[PDB]
RNA sequence: GGGGGCCUGACUGCGAGGCCUGCAAGCCGAGCAGGGGCGAAAGCCGGGCCUAGUGAACCGGUGGUCCCGUGUGGAAGGGCC
RNA sequence: CCUGGUGUUGGCUCUUGGUCGCGCCUGCGUAGGAUAGGUGGGAGCCUGUGAACCCCCGCCUCCGGGUGGGGGGGAGGCGCC
RNA sequence: CGGGGGGAACCUGGGGAACUGAAACAUCUCAGUACCCAGAGGAGAGGAAAGAGAAAUCGACUCCCUGAGUAGCGGCGAGCG
RNA sequence: GCCGAGGUAGCUCAGUUGGUAGAGCAUGCGACUGAAAAUCGCAGUGUCGGCGGUUCGAUUCCGCUCCUCGGCACCA
């Protein structure tokens, strides 16, 4: 009984047995594991919901509100003051039916498509072909469109994250960073609790959030209790 | 259903038991016999009867032990052999100190429990080990010497 | 009187029914059982000391032969 | 009656008063108020060109209500739409 | 009358199925060094093999190969790129 | 030492019915009625509250009037009450 | 109305990553068939009852919908 990775000396530091609570959580991760470069600790999920009927195919947003600049990039969709205040808020992509024109001749670099409503046609229907079977176009239910551009990008740099759950069940979200103030982490896995406890369909009935742990990248798993 | 064993322990492993035999299972099948019977204030008070009987009887034991437990680790135990400078012609039996202290000094104990592999005939004397009860172990001061 | 019970009184009376419900599911029930009949107990023993029997019914039998497993 | 533009009154609360009528039926309705909709507007629109496309009462369901609850705060249940 | 449950209708033992908990192994359409089961976090990882060179063995099949151990030892390999 | 066998109507408990009504007739009504029975009497019946009741209130049982034919029971029908 | 069930080419059966489809039998052409059937070779040949949908992609995965068959409680 022993396995295949140095981790051997972390894993010591782990204990699967109590799923204890949140700020134990930050704190512990924290000491856990700053391997070349400071972990980039994270939280993970699953919820008793059922894909196979998107009735709650869950997504959306909490804005974890401590600082950032990465993740999930974003194309801003629009036209003059909108490509400003978008691209000035922090865009990765920026642009309007020309960039929209590039995605059709082969160029989606944008994982999210946040356009305004003065190029949701042109998006929508342009790119409705090349961004609507895999998620990549704006949606006016899909945190991925409106007018206020600069608000949106601004976040996605200011700091941002969002949701989402894959295939089986589950939904993956950074709830803060590795020596980052232990308190704070904590703040972060409610943020999370949150904007989570929201997104969660009416089409539930009993263990919802069945499982919510803390765990690191290349690190520690750490089950937790995000009631306390 | 509060099974009473008369001799079980889930065989003929007598009292010390009570368990759950299901309805008439229990009933006609396991306690008609003579193995058992059931619960009663009376049944229960019958455990209480002997483990207080017991328990007082052990206790007792203890006690008649202790009391010959000092009064023999007290007193030294000297023997009248007859031989030369070693052992006797005919040795010294643990029991030959069984009878000798017994009623030439007043207390007896049975020969048996004691500590004698062999007689000793040596002669002179040394304190040994004959343990009157299992946890409470009687060593004392047994000299013999020729009285030639 | 030859089976009442014995450790007391189980023998007799009854008038049954029957209809078909789906009251608080959907609607009214159905009645239609001017029906009558029994209902009833159980017999058995043991020994005084070599020599008994019992007769006898059911639960207060049960318990109750106990009662004269006691004396 | 043939075509085209916009639009839903194929409205609620209501209807003075008349048609046949023994019953309960069924039938016609100006105008009043909120509220729209067609016209610029004199106004017309509470279904269709009309007479047949039909069923009391019960029991029970469902979408409101937020009236009653058997001590009382509830609730099952319950009354009305 | 036949007919599950259940009550008196107690013992010993052979046994096979579902379900939840934990553990293991598992995913080969084509491009893909390569049998990519998902979706995360993510350029770093490791030295009880001093090495991916070779050795057998245990295991799962759709050629290969994936996986888990024992051994042979003299800073390399692999992930990133 | 007692019972038993009686006794017109009366009483308690056991068991327990069609007509007829519902202008049919099956829940229902006639009814717990007629009838078979056991049993106490001179009367049996019931008889100090796990009662009634919502005001911090009554207080065994029985019977007469009243309480309502209301509260209500129900092919919410005949009716019952 | 409930649940188990059948529905694709002329006849009738097939797949749980779905992600690539028919097959046995008739129909067309060609050898063996000196006749024939039978045989073999080939071809032709299709929405997997309807619609969307989870779905890069699933017709077998998600929900509702036709006509159907088997067994249950509906109108009192």
């Amino acid at each position: 009984p022993k396995h295949g990775k140095r981790y051997r000396a972390l894993l010591e530091k782990v204990d699967p047995n109590k799923i204890y609570t949140i700020d134990e959580a930050a704190h512990l991760v924290k000491e856990l594991a700053t391997a070349k470069f400071d972990e980039t600790v994270e939280v993970h999920a699953k919820l008793g919901i059922d894909p196979r009927r998107s009735d709650q195919n869950v997504r959306g947003t909490v804005s974890l509100p401590h600082g950032l600049g990465k993740q999930v990039r974003v194309l801003a969709i629009a036209k003059g003051e909108k490509i400003k205040e978008a691209e000035e808020a922090g865009a990765d992509y920026v642009g309007g039916e020309e960039i929209i024109q590039k995605i059709l001749d082969g160029w989606m670099d944008f994982d999210a498509v946040v356009a305004t409503p003065d190029v949701m046609g042109a998006v929508g229907s342009k790119l409705g072909r090349i961004l609507g079977p895999r998620g990549l176009l704006p949606n006016p239910k899909a945190g991925t469109v409106g007018f206020n551009i600069g608000e949106i990008i601004r976040e996605i740099k200011a700091g941002r994250i969002e949701f989402r759950n894959d295939k089986t069940g589950a939904i993956h979200a950074p709830v803060g960073k590795a020596s980052f103030p232990p308190e704070k982490l904590a703040d972060n896995i409610r943020a999370f609790i949150r904007a989570l406890e929201a997104h969660k369909p009416e089409g539930a009935k009993g263990t919802f959030l069945r499982s919510v742990y803390v765990t690191t990248t290349m690190g520690p798993s750490v089950r937790i209790n995000p009631h306390s | 259903m509060k099974v009473i064993l008369l001799e079980p322990l889930e065989n003929l492993g007598d009292v010390g038991q009570v368990v759950d035999v299901k309805p008439g299972y229990a009933r006609n099948y396991l306690l008609p016999r003579g193995l058992a019977v059931l619960a009663t204030e009376s049944n229960l008070k019958a455990l209480e009867a002997r483990i207080r009987a017991q328990a007082k009887r052990l206790a007792e034991r203890k006690a008649e032990a202790e009391r010959l437990k000092k009064i023999l680790e007290n007193l030294t135990l000297t023997i009248p052999v007859r031989a030369g400078e070693t052992k006797i012609y005919g040795s010294v039996t643990a029991k030959d100190i069984a009878e000798a202290l017994s009623r030439q000094h007043g207390v007896t104990i049975d020969p048996k429990r004691l500590a004698l592999e062999k007689p000793i005939k040596e002669l002179g004397e040394y304190v040994l080990t004959y343990k009157p009860h299992p946890e409470v172990p009687i060593q004392l001061k047994v000299s013999v010497v020729a009285q030639e | 009187m030859k089976e009442g019970i014995h450790p007391k009184l189980v023998p007799a009376r009854i008038i049954c029914g029957c209809g078909n419900v789906i009251e608080t599911y959907s609607t009214k029930p159905e009645i239609y059982v001017e029906v009558c009949s029994k209902c009833h107990p159980f017999y058995t023993g043991q020994q005084r000391f070599v020599d008994t029997e019992g007769r006898v019914e059911r639960f207060q039998r049960r318990y109750g032969d106990s009662y004269r497993k006691g004396r």
